[PDB]
């Protein structure tokens, strides 16, 4: 039973949420290998844990940059939520700690690369291929939303393909535990629901709108609303006229009209029947929800794996020395990390 | 084509997060 599985998941989550793991490793326990990704106030590196020989992805956030960008609370959210969750399609946090300069979150290394990379290269995914990925997101959001979590940054750049061809969601930087409404303007322009753009209070329905954007992008090869500059993107989103490629199936277009729905009383995911409106839609009729969860479905695409620690499925980024100051920076701000 | 318009756009690379 789903309700029973979700109630026990909540019990597990709540214990960790109320008593977060803290200071479970140290920087000197890892060898830093290569940069896998970069952001505004940090980077993620491939590292090897010397005691086990396991490879991990280490997210290193500069405390001073976090503060400058007013992402303190968001970063505390990210670590507190990530250490508490447990789901097959969420990248697992293994360790966290901090030093004088930086915050560190050490996570499972997912060697197949970002969905983004494969999607751009290949161009688009077939509807069955897209449906396979989409089902995993639907179940992940079912899980997260049940814990009163909104994710708030669904995009192909945050979805990693594992050695079995299944998705792992990463980056909980905008994730938040909220009952009822919140107001922060955040996300990625192409994926923002109209409520967010219009500065209304919003809720978990913004994740379901974002799923619509992801499915469209996977199946079309480009998102439903794009332009050279974000303001032009926002104009397109708030007008809400979506045009579908002629190759989209009838079922696909109907699902997307119900996800990309400006009207919150009509948006799938947000109605009295909840996620079951999505799970029971015609486009998902061939999806065995149980088998997806269990990883028993054969994946449409399996990534090339050259060995442990291989980064061939990732782009190259400029490397920069990790500096640890001899003075503690921003101690009070990150006390609970 | 819409594909052509996308590929010619400045938003085919990794898209950064926005916040207020
Ligand atoms: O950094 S990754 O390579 N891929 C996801 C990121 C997100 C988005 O960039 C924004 C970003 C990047 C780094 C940081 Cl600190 C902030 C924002 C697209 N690249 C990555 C992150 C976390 C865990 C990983 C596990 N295995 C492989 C790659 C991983």
């Amino acid at each position: 039973s789903v309700k029973e599985f979700l109630a026990k998941a909540k019990e597990d989550f709540l214990k960790k949420w109320e008593n977060p793991a803290q200071n479970t490793a140290h920087l000197d326990q890892f060898e830093r290998i290569k940069t896998l990704g970069t952001g505004s106030f940090g980077r993620v590196m491939l590292v090897k844990h010397m005691e086990t020989g396991n490879h991990y992805a280490m997210k290193i956030l500069d405390k001073q940059k976090v503060v400058k960008l007013k992402q303190i609370e968001h970063t505390l959210n990210e670590k507190r939520i990530l250490q508490a969750v447990n789901f097959p399609f969420l990248v697992k946090l293994e360790f966290s700690f901090k030093d004088n300069s930086n915050l560190y979150m050490v996570m499972e290394y997912v060697p197949g690369g970002e969905m983004f990379s494969h999607l751009r290269r290949i161009g688009r995914f077939s509807e069955p291929h897209a449906r396979f990925y989409a089902a995993q997101i639907v179940l992940t959001f079912e899980y997260l939303h049940s814990l009163d979590l909104i994710y708030r940054d669904l995009k192909p750049e945050n979805l990693l393909i594992d050695q079995q061809g299944y998705i792992q969601v990463t980056d909980f930087g905008f994730a938040k535990r909220v009952k009822g409404r919140t107001w922060t303007l955040c996300g990625t322009p192409e994926y923002l629901a109209p409520e967010i753009i219009l500065s209304k209070g919003y809720n978990k329905a913004v994740d379901w709108w974002a799923l619509g954007v992801l499915i469209y992008e996977m199946a079309a090869g480009y998102p439903p609303f794009f332009a050279d500059q974000p303001i032009q993107i926002y104009e397109k989103i708030v007008s809400g006229k979506v045009r579908f490629p002629s190759h989209f199936s009838s079922d696909l277009k109907d699902l997307l009209r119900n996800l990309l729905q400006v009207d919150l009383t009509k948006r799938f995911g947000n109605l009295k029947n909840g996620v079951n409106d999505i799970k029971n839609h015609k486009w998902f009729a061939t999806t065995d929800w149980i088998a997806i969860y269990q990883r028993k479905v054969e994946a449409p695409f399996i990534p090339k794996f050259k060995g442990p620690g291989d980064t061939s499925n990732f782009d190259d980024y400029e490397e920069e020395e990790i500096r640890v100051s001899i003075n503690e920076k921003c101690g009070k701000e990150f006390s609970e990390f | 084509t819409t594909y052509a318009d996308f590929i010619a756009s400045g938003r085919t690379g990794r898209r950064n997060a926005i916040h207020d």
